[PDB]
């Protein structure tokens, strides 16, 4: 749901 | 000392709504109607042909169950009326006014062209591909209300209609000063003893962000009375003002002095980490809120997104845009002050194998590689790795 | 008449990119960085006291005492700011203050706290160790670490980091140029008072602001009038500064024809409708020896928006380089009934809204001017040969998020 | 999850 880096 | 929430409590009550203003339709986009606009006119003011073809009266093509004559043409924008006698064609563009007495286009693609007479190959009934006269709008309705946002389409409608400004509720104006005899602008080359100017761009910025209409004033030098007539000069045209370099080290005594000049200034400390150490105030005869802000950055920044925010979403009178909070699991340790609210800038991420949320907490860094805030609960005192937490995301 | 999806291939795979430009940090918020950026000098740039107390030499207050096991003279006060160079001498104490430049050949603060803190003559009580309570020269930076990597968004901590280390212009991937312009012989500015064949020209304005809630830099140029030549000419200026242009009244009959041959002599113009409705007509070309993306569009405002938020926008998010932002698309149920056409895929701009009770997605049709171009937060998506929507049917929204 | 008006 979030835009986020791994 | 207050709590998060006690000082959180005091600068929202202290919002200032701008007054509405009216201006150009084209600046508008993303603003707040502040009235109610009604059209005056009809749209289309007259009937026009909604294709290329010929205007006719349907009874004569077979719409009311041979060759009619093409005795003229008409392009869009023309101007002079034109009148159409029964049994006659008129070649007609998209757009174009219809002929009077006319009733119908029969499309060119319907239409059996000589060099002088047309033949339809199938009727049209009347008013068929026709726009008539108030079919897009009419008098007396609603273009725009009262509290619609406007996007693309009501600035289209507003242009429909005529209207080149409209009144609508501004952003809220923000001007940004930095206090220190120390600073210098990015553009010189600082000496011994001095500092670039940080906050006044990184907070101009922030402001932009949280929907502020923002004037960066920059450093403010000079003796108490100097910085006086810069701050009363940003009060005139202002709803917030961010000062840095108002609390904290020495040499701001004297700005504290002028600022209590003009208006009740607050510096009670907030039980938080970091940004403890900071004022607020009302200025003025309108109370226009003023945020006192340390010169450390990462603290500003922190300060500026916990309390300026909000006041600039509430001014803004839109959506209060609050930031969503994930649960996280943390990567590396974290300590904080019992009674404190730590807000920690930090590295939120997506599990490379689970799709479970990782935070991992961060000057250089913090000021990089961020896209998230640990928010430690006042009793929370110590993070370790795997404990799950609140990351304040920052879209 | 080609499908949506031919269409939509054509004009994203002719996107271009905006060349990338050297700005002031302050105009590159939200900008991607198209550049590594390395700190030059070091922050802080020179040391400082971490506290208030007295810059010292700490062999000269227990320093260099082996772990395992008289006052100094206070040659000056230095608070932050201070711009005169100091130099330490053996066996002397500054009185320093948080933030203050350390005297040269000082190594150690030494904390009030810990002294009996004289005047003129200053009393260690505790021992301090070299290095301790200073912020050394380049604690937080050094010249040569990244500040800022290429392909990052630029926000307010990075435009401050970016003032920290000095640097006031960064090279940043630019928001793509778009020209916006409308052609009609019956279109007359808002400011005007029309007459008998006379329009207002909505759709500069309207497109001019759908391009700039995609993320365009939009130039409105508003309506090019005159002669061929002189549209010529117009239509030339804009391709010398932009990445995307859109035309209103270009494509829809013979009233155009005159433009269209100008568009012919400055590209390759393509006029195939799209099997979709409303919108089947409309044209795209590629402008110049660079072939800049030319959306021609038609004079009704509905189909204008619903082209723009169909073709436009994705060409303005791949010439932006940042996310795609393609639309979120919802399964609702239908609330009223919409008729579509066999063949054509459909899309209806529509009110998407939450059902108070069961919490599924609801949608109710608009589809005139007024309804067009009213609220809506959606258009409802209709397959090619679907023709019917009854209240009740589940249906694809397209969800059109504010801004 | 979307953030739409409301209806009943
Ligand atoms: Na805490
Ligand atoms: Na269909």
């Amino acid at each position: 749901d979030l835009d986020v880096p791994s | 000392m207050r709590s998060v929430e006690q000082q959180l409590s005091i600068v929202t009550e202290a919002a200032v709504a701008p007054e509405p203003v009216r201006i150009a339709i084209a600046e508008a986009l993303g603003l707040m109607c502040a009235e109610e606009v009604q059209a005056s006119r009809a749209l289309p003011g007259f009937a026009q042909a909604a294709i290329d073809g010929y205007a006719v009266r349907a009874v004569d093509v077979g719409g009311e169950k041979k060759s009619l004559p093409v005795v003229g043409e008409v392009a869009a924008g023309s101007q002079q009326p034109l009148r159409l006698q029964p049994k006659q064609a008129v070649m007609v563009h998209t757009g174009a006014p219809l002929p009077m007495l006319a009733d119908a286009v029969l499309p060119m693609a319907w239409s059996d062209r000589g060099r002088k007479r047309v033949t339809a190959q199938r009727p049209v009934r009347s008013g068929e591909f026709v726009r008539k006269e108030g079919d897009d709008i009419q008098p007396g309705d609603i273009a725009v209300s009262a509290g619609a946002v406007l996007g693309p389409a009501q600035i289209g409608l507003l242009a429909a209609v005529g209207r080149s400004k409209v009144l609508v509720y501004p952003r809220p104006r923000m001007s940004v000063i930095s206090v220190g005899a120390e600073l210098v602008d990015i553009d010189r080359q600082p000496g011994l003893g001095q500092v670039y100017d940080v906050n006044s761009y990184s907070l101009a910025a922030a402001g932009r962000e949280a929907g502020a209409d923002v004037y960066r004033y920059g450093i403010a030098a000079g003796e108490p009375r100097r910085i006086k007539e810069i701050i009363e000069s940003q009060m005139l045209r202002s709803e917030i003002i961010v000062i840095t370099g108002a609390v904290g080290g020495a040499g701001s005594a004297g700005v504290r002095q002028v600022l209590n000049e003009l208006g009740d200034i607050d510096t009670e400390r907030v039980a938080m980490h970091p940004g403890s150490v900071q004022g607020f105030g009302l200025l003025g005869e309108n109370k226009i809120p003023c945020f006192l802000l340390p010169s450390n950055p990462v603290a500003s920044l922190v300060i500026f997104e916990t309390f300026v925010r909000p006041v600039v979403r509430m001014s803004l009178g839109k959506s209060n845009a609050a930031r969503r909070v994930v649960r996280a699991r943390a990567l590396n340790h974290v300590v904080s002050v019992a009674g404190r609210k730590g807000f920690i800038r930090s590295r939120l991420m997506r599990d490379a194998e689970t799709q479970d949320y990782l935070v991992e907490a961060l000057l250089l860094a913090g000021l990089s590689e961020a896209n998230g805030m640990i928010r430690i609960p006042e009793d929370v005192t110590e993070i370790r790795p795997g404990d799950v937490v609140d990351v304040i995301f920052l879209a």
